[PDB]
């Protein structure tokens, strides 16, 4: 009644970049496609002159 | 068995790389910067930088 009354008396926000490091770019990109040619050919070149053992010895 | 150039039964289509065409052993058609590569018709590529 008196005294004190002189004064006055969720679900989800769904935030996403938490407390990683800070990130950077560059554009230099990709010869890395050739590569993965490069290994498969010169694995058949390995292939290719073990034969040519092969066909030398069974002469 | 089948005989495709008679028939029609085409199957060896995807064996081809690429083609190129040349008039008077000098003008490369289709020529004018048209396509991606086109002084050759790249059908296939094996590796794709």
């Amino acid at each position: 009644a008196a005294a004190a009354m002189t004064a006055t008396r969720m679900p989800s926000s769904g935030s996403s970049p938490s407390v990683p490091s800070s990130i950077i770019a560059e554009e230099k990109l990709l010869a890395l496609l050739a590569e993965l040619e490069a290994l498969s050919r010169q694995l058949a070149a390995l292939t290719q002159q073990v034969s040519e053992l092969r066909e030398q010895q069974q002469q | 068995g089948s005989i495709p150039y008679l028939d029609g039964t085409f199957y060896l289509n995807h064996t081809f790389k690429k083609v190129s065409i040349m008039f008077d052993s000098s003008v490369s058609w289709p020529g004018n910067d048209r396509l991606l590569t086109p002084n050759e018709f790249e059908i296939k590529r094996s590796v794709d930088g």
